[PDB]
């Protein structure tokens, strides 16, 4: 979360929102509401790892709110 | 006749059962479902009153008693018996209510529902006991039943809440009981109640509940108070475990007046006059709040003459409350004019009245402020003064008795000057220069302090609400 | 003195007149004045429309 | 309507006992005369009430005490039955009248100025309360604008007349709502005469200021007391209210005021005072303060409440005043000028200190008066302290309840 | 009504009459808890001796007493 | 009625809600990281001001506002002689600029 | 820092002006979802009724 | 009246339904009233008049002649006894 | 709470023991209590002693408390046990007011204030408070200097004080949190 804000660059900015839905596999609920405020995003680049962390994270054990969120 | 007014009557309690009901089976949300609960109860004392007194009884039957209906009947009987059209077959059902369910799952055994019945039987008795003003043997028979209950149950937060109002008036039929009558059986239980009321607060600790805790500190505040001693009453407060979250209008007011009454009386005014001038402010404007407002007005001047500082008297003349403050005002005229024989007639003329409030106590330290006040004024208006035209204004014997009194009074820096016993004159001190001290940058420092509090305050609590509001079904 | 045309004070037991030209206001002084007893009427004002809240 | 403002007067001085004497048994031989004259009994019934153990205790139908000092007040039934006659004969006639009317058409106005010639008449003997009945009998009725405002001052007059300022006060609140709807500037100069007298009886004098000198420029005074007492009333407001820069220039200097000039003892001890405060002559201000209080405030009925208060702010306003100018003077310098003594000079300046006005302090040992009044830092630093302590105060308050709820 | 003679007991000296004094305040340590507060330390004193048989009661005095504190 | 079960409130205790008093941290180290984010954005605010800052200083050419067709975009026309129909910038007046 | 304190004083004014609007916001969206809740019924009635 | 402004605590703190029986209960827990408590062991109050001149029935605001007394005689007074002094100075 | 025969007696001793100690709170906070069970049952009777010892103290009137320690042994029966603590006493408060109401005053003068008989013991109460005797003039500006230089030397004072550059950093990061 901390390299997502502070490294301006767009690689480093994507990768680390993708990242986090490896880490909180199993716990696959809460992920909507901490990457609510980065789906929200001024930068673009942000907003396309937002999409893939949560494609990922509900992939095999569905979930309502991420549906909505990528809409 | 019988039939006609409690079935009428009975309406409304089942309405009102299912307000509680509702709210706490899904949880509470603290603040809000308390709120309405309080709505609830300018209600029921009405109707109780109203359309007969066996609206309860005919009540009682209907839902599931498990005992409840004895205790009733007891009540009942005091102010003239009622039973017909409060019997099985004419007052009973076990259908209509989803608060004791359907005649078939009481039969089968299920979950308890027994409890919030019982709980809010417990409310109509509390009630029953204030509205008729019935005095003696209910006192005891209410408060030795209804206690032993709220401790069979788990002592749930939900239940909590609710019985947590029902201890202002256990704790008010006690009281008047000992007002009225001087008998050595009050004075033996009150030792039991306060007890009891430290045992509760000591569960209400574990189970966190913020109510239960700051109605039992307010109650039995006022009790040692009552019987005089202080120093119980000092040592409880600087525990510091008043709660905040579930506080109220009143209930902080309440607090900050047991606070001022301790602490001037401990001799330090500065710390007495905070909390009481926090009291009227926390506290509602109203003709329902008369009594409240009336006894923080007459706190608040003495605590205020005590520093040798003195009310205006414009505060005595606007009020609607001037008829009661008679004596009062007279005090401020008193002290400040400096008379030590006009003192002497009031606190003789008005003994009664200032013994009856129980001001009279802070009213002798008052008759030290009169010189004190006297001799402020005249350092004031003279800066170089003879010793011997101070003795004359105030009407004193020797020298040495007007600066016996000086020494002391700036000591504590009343008045603001030093003798000059090598020439034989008293000289003023005060010479200001504050804004060429280092002080103001310090002074301006707790202003900015507040307003940060403020800051905080606003943030924290506009949010609050708004979790819930977007939660909420809209179109 | 009370025309204010040197404005200074006179001492009659020591016999001595003192001039004073210093200012006795500042702007400081006067604006923040203006500020404060402005916000005042703005504070009412706010309760004034959430009359609606109680 | 008429006779009102003057009748007044002469029966208030009856009540005072703090007067000459001469100046009440003048005044007494007078107002009798108009009593009888316009059938002013139900006023004398009002007058006798409100005295009551100062004044009246040598009249027949009541009990006699040695509190009058005036005998030639007597009432008597003989009023009563003069009462009786000239009563009867008008009103009856008056009532056929507006009955009359009601079969012309058009008959509004018609009705309106009969149910007015009522009003007038029961103001004539007294009754405020009849006039008011009438007069708003007129007021329903089709009459121009500008005479609605009119009538609604006439009721005024009446509270005045009885000697009642709190009746005054609702009479002026239907004016303040009624000036506009006719917009009339005609009736905007009555407007300020008076409501000029009423805020002469308020505690605040600053709106009576502003007033009193409105009433002074432009010509005014009508249906109310005189020209010359508009002007005393207006020097005495001039002083309380107005700095001494102020005061040159609105009061000494005033063209109305010394057209005019004083031919009236009232007008003459008030302007006097005012003269010898800026001509800084002070040994000719304390014994005009004497005659102020004598022939004006005492006098008068709205500064009767307020004549220990002028006295002594006006030898405030003086200290102060000097101790502007001075930062050093000894008791003996100043007590000499200002016609007193040094013992006299302690106690009228020790109370004066306690009411926060001179800031100042007194030596016994050395004598000297210094001054004590800061004009620099200090006094700017605490008077925008206290402001700012009060944005904090409703700032606690305003949000302290919103957050509760 | 006031424990301050059960205190009055504490601060006085004799074995005996310490003996009687704990087994006073422990039948009301329970009910009673800020009329007591300000001897705990001879309390604690009483504890920390091994001349007691009353050491179990003394700091039992002293525990229900510090948990209603806060402490 | 009467009687619950004390059992199925103590199971939960060290079961389920244990799990769930963890989660609980795991939301309040999000409210660490937003406390940052919040104000990364005002220092993200000052830039993007900036930069506007340089467009509105010289070079600039006149031409005189005529009218609005919407609130946030008008039609001028230039000292050059010609119609430009242009986006107004936030931060002026859209009251006074009307005539 | 006299012209501080009132500074900061001066924007508790900005503040109390937003609480405010919110506490109103709160208020709307109250009435919103109590309209809602009566408005099921007029449609579950008109099935029946048709 | 009351502490700070009281009209400004007056109007921030006001009645509701859910103020409304807390409002009872802690006026029934200072013993009622006690200003109906008053007015019967002194069979009626009176005035001030005893030091005041303008009481306190005024329709207007009160001055400060309701702490002291009529002082114009004394002033009187002083002014004619100073004249001796001066005289025979 | 009470009836005793020699109840009036005892709660006589109560509020002189209080005063022995030197505690003026603790006579204060005793006395509302005692207050409930005089309040038309005794009132004032011998019990008016102590009140009338504690008011003398606060009004400033050191004459006055002097005269009526001793003529309460007149009635003699275990007053006296009480009248020596508060003979001490009296001097010592005396001592703490005229600390700030002169910088140097005469020993004839101090003499008769501490109601001293002799030169041997006003010099002894002299010295115990740090203040010197030269050609018969006590200084008060000795321990007033001294009490001065003693607070500066112990460290309370950057904070209760509050340091100028330490302010500021406060009002930066309210703003920025």
């Amino acid at each position: 979360l901390h390299v997502a804000v502070s490294d301006s660059n767009d690689d480093v900015r994507r990768a680390a929102v993708i990242a986090l839905g490896f880490v909180l596999l199993r716990d696959y609920t809460t992920v909507p509401r901490i990457v609510q405020l980065l789906s929200k995003s001024h930068n673009a680049h942000v907003r396309c790892g937002t999409a893939f962390a949560l494609g990922i994270a509900c992939a095999g054990k569905g979930l309502q709110s991420a549906i909505d969120v990528l809409d | 006749l019988h039939h006609s007014e409690k079935k009428y009557a009975e309406e409304d309690q089942v309405q009102e059962l299912l307000k509680v009901l509702n709210e706490i089976s899904k949880t509470t949300l603290t603040l809000d479902p308390r709120y309405i609960w309080r709505s609830l109860k300018d209600l029921s004392s009405l109707r109780n009153q109203e359309l007969l007194n066996a609206e309860t009884l005919c009540f009682t039957v209907n839902v599931l008693y498990p005992d409840s209906s004895s205790f009733k009947k007891n009540l009942l009987k005091f102010i003239t018996s009622n039973h017909k059209s409060s019997v099985p077959g004419s007052a009973e059902l076990r259908n209509s209510y989803p608060a004791s369910f359907y005649s078939v799952n009481t039969e089968k055994k299920t979950i308890e529902v027994t409890a919030e019945i019982n709980c809010f039987m417990h409310l109509l008795v509390q009630l029953f006991l204030w509205d008729s003003k019935e005095l003696e043997q209910l006192v005891e028979f209410n408060r030795k039943v209804v206690i032993p209950n709220l401790l069979c149950y788990y002592n749930l937060r939900s239940l909590n809440l609710i019985n947590a109002k029902l201890w202002f008036y256990i704790y008010l039929s006690h009281e008047t009981l000992a007002r009225s009558s001087e008998e050595i059986n009050s004075d033996n239980q009150n030792i039991i109640l306060r007890s009891t009321m430290m045992k509760f607060l000591k569960i209400a600790s574990l189970k966190h509940d913020n109510e239960t805790k700051a109605m039992l500190i307010n109650l039995i505040l006022r009790d040692f108070l009552n019987n005089g001693e202080v120093d119980s009453a000092s040592d409880f407060i600087s525990k510091l475990e008043y709660p905040h979250t579930d506080v109220s209008s009143s209930l902080e007011a309440r607090y900050f007046f047991y606070l001022s009454k301790i602490n001037a009386i401990q001799l330090d005014y500065s710390t007495a006059n905070e909390y009481i001038i926090a009291a009227i402010r926390k506290a509602p404007h109203n003709s329902k709040s008369l009594g409240f407002l009336q006894q923080s007005n007459k706190l608040h001047c003495c605590i205020q003459l005590l520093m040798g500082d003195i009310p205006e008297l414009s505060f005595f003349h606007q009020s609607n409350m001037q008829k009661s403050l008679l004596p009062y005002y007279h005090l401020t005229k008193a002290v400040k004019l400096g008379d030590l024989k006009k003192f002497t007639s009031t606190i003789t003329k008005y003994k009664q009245l200032l013994l009856k409030d129980d001001t009279y106590q802070l009213c002798v330290r008052l008759r030290s402020n009169v010189i004190k006040t006297g001799i402020r004024i005249i350092s004031l208006t003279y800066k170089k003064i003879s010793l011997r035209d101070i003795c004359l204004k105030l009407n004193l014997d020797s020298e040495q008795t007007v600066e016996y009194m000086v020494s002391r009074a700036i000591r504590d820096g009343v008045i603001e000057a030093k003798i000059n016993h090598e020439d034989g004159f008293i000289e003023t001190t005060e010479l200001l220069n504050i804004y060429d001290s280092e002080d103001p940058q310090q002074v301006f420092d707790e202003r900015i302090k507040f307003a940060n509090q403020l800051h905080d305050e606003y943030l924290v609590s506009m949010r609050y609400p708004e979790d819930k509001k977007t939660q909420q079904n809209e179109k | 003195i009370l025309d204010k045309i040197f404005y200074g004070v006179l001492d009659q037991g020591n016999g001595w007149l003192y001039v004073y030209e210093t200012p006795n206001q500042d702007a400081t002084y006067d604006s923040a004045l203006e500020l404060v007893g402005q916000l005042n009427k703005v504070v009412d004002q706010l309760f004034e429309k959430a009359s609606v809240l109680y | 309507r008429v006779p009102n403002y003057e009748v007044s007067e002469k029966a208030f001085l009856l009540t005072q006992s703090k007067v000459s004497i001469e100046q009440r048994k003048e005044a007494a031989e007078f107002v009798l005369a108009k009593i009888k004259e316009e059938e002013m009994a139900p006023y004398y019934k009002y007058l006798c009430e409100e005295y009551l153990v100062n004044n009246g205790q040598s009249d027949l139908e009541h009990d006699e005490k040695s509190d009058s000092l005036n005998e030639w007040i007597k009432f008597d039934q003989e009023l009563y039955n003069e009462l009786c006659k000239k009563n009867e004969s008008k009103i009856k006639e008056l009532n056929e009248k507006i009955q009359k009317l009601e079969e012309d058409d058009e008959g509004e106005l018609e009705q309106a100025q009969a149910w007015i010639n009522l009003g007038e008449y029961y103001a004539q003997i007294g009754d405020k309360d009849n006039a008011e009945k009438t007069l708003g009998k007129s007021l329903s009725k089709a009459i121009s604008t500008g005479a609605k405002i009119d009538v609604m001052l006439t009721i005024a007059r009446l509270g005045f007349f009885y000697n009642d300022q709190l009746y005054v006060k609702e009479k002026l609140e239907a004016v303040n709502s009624m000036i506009e709807k006719g917009g009339d500037w005609e009736r905007r100069n009555r407007y300020k005469t008076y409501y000029g007298i009423h805020c002469l009886a308020v505690r605040n004098f600053k709106e009576a200021a502003k007033l009193l000198v409105d009433s002074l420029a432009t010509f005014t005074s009508i249906e109310l007391t005189s020209y010359e007492s508009i002007a005393t009333y207006a020097s005495v407001t001039g002083l309380f209210t107005l700095e001494r820069t102020d005061l040159k220039s609105k009061v000494i200097d005033s063209p109305e005021l010394l057209s005019l000039i004083s031919t009236t003892a009232a007008l003459q001890s008030i302007s006097s005072l005012t003269i010898s405060l800026y001509a800084s002559d002070y040994a000719s201000y304390f014994p005009y303060l004497l005659e102020t209080y004598a022939n004006v405030l005492i006098p008068c009925k709205y500064l009767n409440r307020h004549a220990d208060f002028f006295v002594r702010e006006m030898r405030r306003k003086v200290y102060a005043q000097l101790l502007e100018s001075y930062k050093t003077l000894s008791l003996k310098s100043m007590a000499s000028a200002f016609g007193v003594s040094v013992a006299f000079l302690d106690n009228d300046l020790g109370k004066f200190i306690p009411n926060k006005q001179l800031n100042c302090v007194i030596d016994r040992v050395n004598g000297i008066v210094e001054t004590n009044r800061p004009d620099n830092k200090n006094a700017q630093y605490h008077l925008l302290v206290k402001q700012g302590d009060g944005l904090l105060t409703k700032l606690q308050k305003y949000g302290a309840a919103v957050r509760l709820t | 009504t006031t424990a301050a003679p059960l205190l009055a007991l504490l601060r006085e000296n004799q074995d005996s009459v310490k003996t009687y004094a704990l087994e006073s305040i422990n039948n009301v340590v329970d009910q009673l808890w800020s009329e007591i507060s300000n001897e705990l330390p001879d309390i604690e004193a009483l504890y920390d001796d091994d001349t007691f048989s009353d050491r179990e009661m003394a700091a039992l005095i002293a525990s229900k007493v510090y948990y209603n504190l806060g402490e | 009625n009467n009687n619950s079960a004390l059992s199925n409130v103590n199971s939960d205790i060290y079961f389920k809600l244990k799990k769930l008093e963890k989660e609980y941290e795991l939301l309040t180290l999000q409210e660490d990281y937003i406390k940052d984010e919040q104000r990364h954005l005002k220092r993200e605010l000052k830039r993007a001001q900036e930069e506007v800052k340089r467009i509105q200083s010289v070079p600039l050419v006149i031409g005189q506002f005529l009218e609005p067709i919407d609130q946030n975009t008008g039609i001028v026309s230039s000292t050059t002689g010609m119609s430009y129909v242009v986006r107004i910038l936030s931060t002026l007046d859209r009251e006074l600029l009307k005539p | 820092i006299n012209i501080s304190n009132n500074l900061q004083k001066a924007l508790t004014v900005k503040t109390n002006d937003e609480l405010m609007v919110i506490y109103i916001s709160n208020l709307v969206r109250s009435i919103i979802a109590f309209d809602d809740l009566i408005e099921n019924k007029i449609q579950n009635k008109k099935i029946q009724e048709q | 009246m009351s502490t700070d402004v009281a009209a400004a605590q007056a109007q921030s703190k006001i009645d509701l339904t859910k103020k409304k029986n807390e409002e009872i209960n802690k006026k029934s827990l200072e013993e009622d009233d006690e200003f109906e408590d008053f007015p019967i062991d002194t069979w009626a109050n009176g005035e001030t008049i005893k030091s005041n001149a303008v009481t306190q029935t005024n329709i207007w605001e009160e001055n400060w002649d309701d702490v002291e007394v009529d002082d114009d005689f004394t002033n009187e007074l002083k002014a004619e006894l100073d004249r001796y002094k001066r005289e025979n100075q | 709470l009470s009836e005793s025969d020699k109840k009036s007696k005892l709660i006589s001793l109560y509020l002189l023991n209080l005063l022995s100690q030197n505690n003026t709170t603790k006579f204060h906070s005793e006395l509302q209590y005692l207050d409930k069970h005089i309040k038309n049952l005794e009132d004032d009777s011998l019990l008016s002693y102590p009140i009338k010892l504690d008011r003398w103290l606060m009004e400033g009137s050191y004459q006055k408390a002097w005269d009526l320690l001793q003529s309460g042994s007149q009635n003699i029966s275990e007053f006296d046990s009480f009248t020596d603590i508060l003979k001490s006493a009296i001097r010592d408060e005396i001592a703490k007011n005229t600390e700030l109401s002169y910088d140097f005053l005469p020993l004839s003068n101090i003499k008769a204030l501490l109601f001293f008989n002799n030169e041997k013991e006003t010099e002894k109460f002299a010295l115990e408070r740090n203040w010197p005797i030269v050609n018969s003039k006590v200084y008060f500006n000795n321990q007033s200097k001294e009490k001065a230089d003693y607070e500066d030397e112990m460290m309370h004072e950057e904070d209760q004080k509050t340091n100028i550059i330490e302010k500021a950093m406060d009002y930066a990061i309210s703003i920025e949190n």
